C-alpha cells in the first residue's frame, strides 16, 4: 500500500489464483531443454 | 575419465565410463536420461 | 494490526480462461526431441 491507518491505497496491478489437478502432461524438449509445447490428456 | 568406474551419486547408483560431452545441461537440472529410461549423461557437481 | 481499511470494494468471483499456462518441470532430467 501507499499514501500520498486506514487512509492507505494500492497502486495498479493484478493477480489471478487457479487450482491444480493431478493430471498427465507430455514434455517436448528441444536441443536446449526448453519446453515448447505440452499436451493435456 | 575413460575407464570403467563406479560412480556414486547421492540419488543415483550404477557403473559406467566417464568421458567428454558436447551437450549443455540447464543450470538447475542435474540428471539426463535416454528415451527408454537410461541415464547416460550427468552433470559434475564440483566443476560445471 | 486489527484496524480494517475503508477503501475495500466487494467484487464477484468471476472466471478467466487460460490457454496453455501452467507447465513446469516435474524433475531434473535432461532429454531432447522426445515426448514422455
Amino acid at each position: 500500500l501507499h499514501r500520498s491507518s486506514s487512509g492507505w491505497t494500492a497502486g495498479a496491478a493484478a493477480y489471478y489464483v487457479g487450482y491444480l489437478q493431478p493430471r498427465t502432461f507430455l514434455l517436448k524438449y528441444n536441443e536446449n531443454g526448453t519446453i515448447t509445447d505440452a499436451v493435456d490428456c | 575419465k575413460n575407464k570403467c568406474v563406479n560412480f556414486n551419486f547421492n540419488g543415483l547408483t550404477g557403473t559406467g565410463v566417464l568421458t567428454e560431452s558436447n551437450k549443455k545441461f540447464l543450470p538447475f537440472q542435474q540428471f539426463g536420461r535416454d528415451i527408454a529410461d537410461t541415464t547416460d549423461a550427468v552433470r559434475d557437481p564440483q566443476t560445471l | 494490526q486489527c484496524v480494517n481499511l475503508t477503501t475495500r470494494t466487494q467484487l464477484p468471483p468471476a472466471y478467466t480462461n487460460s490457454f496453455t499456462r501452467g507447465v513446469y518441470y516435474p524433475d531434473k532430467v535432461f532429454r531432447s526431441s522426445v515426448l514422455h
